């Protein structure tokens, strides 16, 4: 039925008994580069089962006060097994994804989470200096980031944070959040479903790019209807994020990249 | 101006054929492609060399002269036709030894009052007369030579779109020579040193003649100056014998050099 599914990729399987169908972004399933759209001339590496499998990133907790969370792809998976290895050993890389967000509660809980997949999800910074966010802050990895309820300008001139300041109702980029529904999405309304499943093809203005310099997709999760339970002002339910890269192919092998951190 | 070949997929090798090894002493360049030294994938090539054709490389109007006339002998000026008065077009032409093409000349004319608060003049008309080598050159801005009964003239009204005319291939040889390793005279044994001496690399003393420019209106005591910028574009181009481009500053009409003889910067041998 629309509600029961099983996803198998490599050596990993995911089962769900409360789905609300699955979304295939823009109606496009991920695919490899065709010869007619090929650019780099060298033989690509395609790890296949070693990289195209389900990786579970860290679990976040939803509370009445949560504003939202965000992650960047392939960034969030840079340290994930052999996918991360191939990402850093190659100059160029390409991949699609199957994003599976998990969140179960009970029949006496309420709340709705909007799960959006955004191509080129550029976020707003914290200073008066334009495009000032530094690489280390823009790429948090598997832990991702969070949305805020208001904009707060960083004034420390001696030691600028050079970080993002994504305000939730402004979708972290100066647009109204209610219009974010034009992007592939699903809603995890506690009275209806457990999860949200989105299949994302590779989207870019090029056939292949640098995975370290460029993040193709952004995953934004916003509480559309806040978490509430029985009468417990105190309520916490975890949100686990499991993502699997698809049709990975890398070009331009050399020595490994070791990016600067923190 | 066409397509480039596709990249064919290439796998591993273990053979007695070694395209990587060669011997440049022969004077030939090793025609290798990526698949000769690495494993390649099949790529359908869609890039073309449409913009690097000899025609597209020269298909631009380049400035070759700025003729100036002061409508208060300066009432008229004469410019000896050449492409060596400027450096940009000259350097591009000199990538080749010989050339053959037609020419398109566009004239951009500007004028202004020298005085911010003095004088006035009605709209000016200019006459650009071509004086082929041999024809009488004007001595005054208004002598008989300006009747142009045979010389081609162009009358330009100030403010009108730039004037433009086309000239056929006018060389007396089968192609224009960008380089001429010789003289126009051979000094003979016995003659005075003053005799038989000529410039090295020069052909005719007057190759293509010159342009005589003047303002046709009667000059008013007002101080005015006009400038005619000449733009030339080679069209229907054919070129022969490539040469390395000019690396140091030009020093005259010849290949002479003097000043910027150290064009390259310093860089460590093992510095990326
Ligand atoms: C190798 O590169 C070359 C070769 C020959 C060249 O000049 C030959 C040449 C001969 C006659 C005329 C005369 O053209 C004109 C006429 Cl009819 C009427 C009005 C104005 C002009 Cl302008 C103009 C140029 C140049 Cl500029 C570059």
């Amino acid at each position: 039925s629309v509600r029961v599914m099983q996803l198998t990729l490599g050596n990993s399987t995911i089962t769900t008994q409360e789905a609300a169908n699955s979304v295939v972004a823009y109606g496009r399933w991920p695919e490899y580069i065709k010869d007619s759209e090929a650019n780099p001339v060298d033989q690509p590496t395609e790890p296949d089962v070693a990289a195209c499998r389900f990786y579970t990133l860290d679990t976040v907790t939803w509370r009445k006060e949560s504003r939202g969370w965000w992650w960047k792809l392939p960034d969030a998976l840079k340290d994930m097994g052999l996918f991360g290895q191939n990402m850093f050993y190659h100059y160029l890389g390409r991949a699609g994804y199957t994003v599976h967000v998990q969140c179960n509660a009970s029949k006496f809980h309420q709340g709705a989470l909007g799960v959006f997949a955004v191509p080129e999800m550029c976020l707003a910074g914290d200073s008066t200096t334009h495009m000032f966010t530094k690489y280390e802050n823009a790429n948090p990895g598997e832990k991702g980031g969070e949305f805020k309820g208001s904009f707060t300008l960083d004034t420390n001139a001696t030691n600028p944070a050079r970080n993002f300041c994504p305000v939730d109702y402004l979708f972290g980029s100066g647009v109204l959040a209610g219009n974010a529904f034009v992007y592939p999405h699903q809603i995890i309304n506690l009275r209806t479903n457990n999860c949200a499943t989105l299949v994302l093809p590779y989207v870019n203005s090029l056939s292949i790019d640098s995975m370290t310099k460029h993040n193709n997709w952004g995953i934004a999760i916003l509480p559309l209807a806040p978490l509430d339970f029985a009468t417990e002002s105190s309520t916490e339910i975890p949100i686990t994020l499991t993502i699997a890269p698809m049709c990975c192919e890398f070009n331009g092998l050399r020595n490994i990249t070791v990016p600067r951190t923190q | 101006a066409n397509n480039l070949p596709d990249t064919q997929s290439s796998g591993p090798a273990h053979s007695k054929e070694t395209p990587a090894l060669t011997a440049v002493e022969t004077g030939a360049t090793n025609p290798l492609v990526p698949s000769d030294t690495v494993q390649t994938r099949h790529v359908i090539q869609k890039r073309t060399r449409s913009e690097s054709t000899v025609e597209s490389f020269f298909a631009r109007g380049a400035c070759v002269a700025i003729i100036e006339v002061d409508n208060d002998s300066k009432l008229f000026s004469v410019w000896k036709i050449t492409y060596k008065d400027t450096v940009q077009l000259r350097r591009k032409l000199e990538f080749f030894t010989y050339s053959r093409f037609d020419m398109e000349f566009t004239f951009v004319v500007t004028s202004n009052y020298t005085d911010a608060n003095n004088g006035h003049a009605l709209n000016q008309v200019y006459q650009i007369m071509y004086i082929p080598p041999g024809a009488p050159i004007p001595g005054k801005w208004n002598d008989y030579t300006w009747q142009t009964s045979s010389n081609p003239s162009v009358f330009y009204t100030y403010g009108a779109p730039p004037a433009r005319i086309s000239v056929p291939y006018v060389g007396i040889a089968n192609a224009y020579s960008h380089f001429y390793d010789g003289f126009a005279k051979v000094p003979l044994a016995g003659q005075a040193s003053t005799e038989g001496d000529s410039l090295y690399g020069a052909a005719s003393l007057n190759d293509f003649g010159s342009l005589a420019v003047r303002v046709v209106n009667d000059h008013n005591p007002t101080k005015l100056t006009s400038k005619i910028r000449v733009y030339m574009k080679p069209k229907h181009v054919r070129v022969w014998c490539p040469r390395p481009p000019r690396a140091v500053p030009y020093y005259g009409p010849g290949v002479d050099y003097k000043d910027g003889l150290a064009p390259l910067p310093g860089k460590g041998l093992t510095t990326y």
